[PDB]
RNA sequence: GGAAGAUCGUCGUCUCCGGUGAGGCGGCUGGACUUCAAAUCCAGUUGGGGCCGCCAGCGGUCCCGGGCAGGUUCGACUCCUGUGAUCUUCCGCCA
RNA sequence: AGCCAGGAUGUUGGCUUAGAAGCAGCCAUCAUUUAAAGAAAGCGUAAUAGCUCACUGGUCGAGUCGGCCUGCGCGGAAGA
């Protein structure tokens, strides 16, 4: 039961991934020196149920959105924070957007800052976030009203977190992987952590690194802090390969795959959903899960377009 | 149609509908439609020529539009596209511009009489022609 | 302010005043105007 | 990845420049051009784009071009904010 | 002298056009509506808005405007 936080930043959704998993989301020294998320950073909630759900801390910035998009690659579910003292913030408006044109099957608001506010302000931000998911074409979503460093809605977040589906995948499917973070822990070789889009591996497999372009034989792997000799898609996966290629020429958005892809291609056709419609031949950020390029939009028919 | 607020007569030529380089948003800084500005526009311009920049009043209120009025052409640009000689001088004493006679502008001038002031209509025409002939041009007499 | 030993009058608004026996412009308008002991 | 920095013309280097873009310098391609050179200029680096007739293998349309976008500002390569890109240095990459 | 009000229109005015429109100037060096209106004496601004002023009215009620000769004083005038 994969669930992403995001939301606008210093709202509390680390101190939330604290009380649930006290996991700590900080690793390079500069975010412990900083104090704020600078980049992304994991929780994970082992049970003796033996389902790990997967947290996702995200920056809420948008300089810092290039390593957001990296992390939004095959999301279960996605928990936007909201504090109650604003209401909603900007920057969650925007990544509700973002995730309505991602076509995110479900998404939870959850109401931070509710002890500073008196109630009447919690109904009020309520009333309004329930007008908003209105406003983005948002089916069902479920509001939390809690002040996590209190431990207010635990309970009642708890109902809904083992309601959340885990993607099924049909085990017809080459497999996929997104890369993320390649850091060589010091035993056996590169370690590199990403989401499997499709597909099972296991460390006998060989694997196609793009980017690279070499096979790689996997030499061990973590289905979400839980060692195992095998791993499915729909979580993210620890993935330790060995093989030619070297940290120099990976790239994180580099995908590991069971067969060579035909080379990259910079033209494509795009289905547009939008706010307010495009513009032809405009230049823009194309941003992918885990990819950052830039382009420019063409229109045919209509919601039809050119990158 | 309401209080004074906006309304000074001012225009550039009447073939730019909303000149952004001159103005742009200057003209945009109150809430009169834009539209007024550009199909509004061309009303006077191709009424009588094209690219007359005749001033025209415009109280922008908050209140939908404003009447449109592009009233009297310039006398100055007008007495250069009437004389026909478009070139002058601007050193009144120092040099004579050319010489027109009283049948033109004195017949041009009365198109505008209705609005200018005057005791009579020489009172305009001498007030016009002092002006005319300090444009450097010796008109006949 | 500015010790100047003639202290013509610059602006308008710049009006003598005697204060203290020693006489001072003042243009209300521009304080640089402003001087002393002429 | 992050912080900070340099650069991103219209052939390159530089002076730049807020009044509408220009100039100094340079390499090369030739013409005017000599026995070759050298020099002088001229001519030129012709740029791209959505779209068009197209494969026309090209050529036009209109539009644009100081990387691109945005705002001033009355007017921007010119100011500035960004945006990336390349580039410099440094912080850590902890299943 | 205050107080209360005005202090135009053809005025983005010929050249010279970022734009100089009373507001460097080419040149404004007219005249006219009436009280004159400076094709403008200040600022505002790219220049117009904006306010002013000269200037022409109204309230007020007895003295008032700006210079010349001037005699005497003030600043300029800091050392052990
Ligand atoms: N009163 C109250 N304050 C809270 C609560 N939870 C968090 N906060 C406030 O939020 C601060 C911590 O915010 P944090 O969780 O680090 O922010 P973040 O949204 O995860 N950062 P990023 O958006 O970059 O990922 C605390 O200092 C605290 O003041 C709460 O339950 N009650
Ligand atoms: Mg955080
Ligand atoms: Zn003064």
């Amino acid at each position: 039961m994969i669930i992403a936080t995001a939301g606008h930043v210093d709202h509390g959704k680390t101190t939330l991934l604290q009380a649930i998993t006290g996991v700590n989301a900080d690793r390079l020294p500069e975010e412990k020196k900083r104090g704020m998320t600078i980049d992304l950073g994991y929780a994970y909630w082992p049970q003796p149920d033996g389902r790990v759900p997967g947290f996702i801390d995200v920056p809420g910035h948008e300089k810092f959105l290039s390593n957001m998009l990296a992390g939004v690659g095959g999301i279960d579910h996605a928990l936007l924070v909201v504090a109650c003292d604003d209401g909603v913030m900007a920057q969650t408006r925007e990544h509700l957007a973002i995730l309505q044109l991602t076509g995110n099957p479900m998404l939870t608001v959850a109401l931070t800052k509710a002890d500073r506010v008196d109630e009447a302000r919690v109904d009020e931000v309520e009333r309004q976030v329930k007008e908003v998911l209105r406003e983005y074409g948002f089916a069902e979503a479920k509001l939390f009203i809690t002040a996590a460093t209190e431990g207010r809605g635990m309970d009642a977040l708890r109902e809904h977190l083992l309601q959340l589906p885990e993607r099924e995948h049909a085990s017809q499917h080459s497999f996929r992987l997104a890369i993320d973070r390649a850091f060589t822990v010091k035993g056996a070789g590169l370690v590199v952590t990403g989401t499997a889009l499709s597909g099972e591996v296991k460390v006998g497999d060989s694997l196609w690194l793009t980017g690279v372009n070499k096979p790689m034989r996997v030499r061990a792997l973590h289905a979400q802090n839980q060692p195992t000799e095998t791993a499915n898609a729909g979580q993210r996966i620890a993935l330790n390969i060995a093989g030619d290629a070297e940290k120099e020429q990976i790239n994180r958005g580099d995908w590991l795959l069971a067969d060579v892809p035909p080379e990259p291609f910079t033209r494509v056709i795009v289905e547009l959903q939008t706010h307010t419609p495009l513009t032809q031949w405009q230049p823009l950020h194309i941003h992918h899960a885990a990819s950052h390029v830039t382009g420019r939009v063409s229109l045919l028919e209509d919601n039809l377009a050119e990158l | 149609a309401k209080k004074v607020q906006a309304y000074v007569k001012l225009q550039v030529a009447a073939g730019m509908a909303n000149p952004s380089p001159p103005v742009g948003p200057a003209l945009g800084q109150q809430g009169v439609n834009i539209m007024e500005f550009c199909k509004a526009f061309n009303a006077k311009t191709d009424s009588i020529e094209k690219g007359l920049p005749i001033p025209v009043v415009i109280t922008v209120y908050a209140d939908r539009s404003f009447t449109f009025v592009t009233k009297t052409p310039p006398a100055a640009v007008l007495l250069k596209k009437a004389a026909g000689i478009k070139s002058g001088s601007g050193k009144p004493n120092k040099d004579k511009v050319g010489k027109i006679s009283r049948a033109q502008l004195q017949e041009i001038a009365q198109t505008k009489a209705a609005d200018m002031t005057g005791a009579d209509i020489e009172a305009m025409t001498r007030s016009i022609e002092g002006t005319a002939r300090s444009m450097g041009l010796v008109v006949e007499d | 302010m500015k010790v100047r030993a003639s202290v013509k009058k610059l602006c308008r608004n710049c009006k003598i005043v005697k204060r203290d026996g020693v006489i001072r412009v003042i243009c209300s308008a521009e304080p640089k105007h402003k001087q002393r002991q002429g």
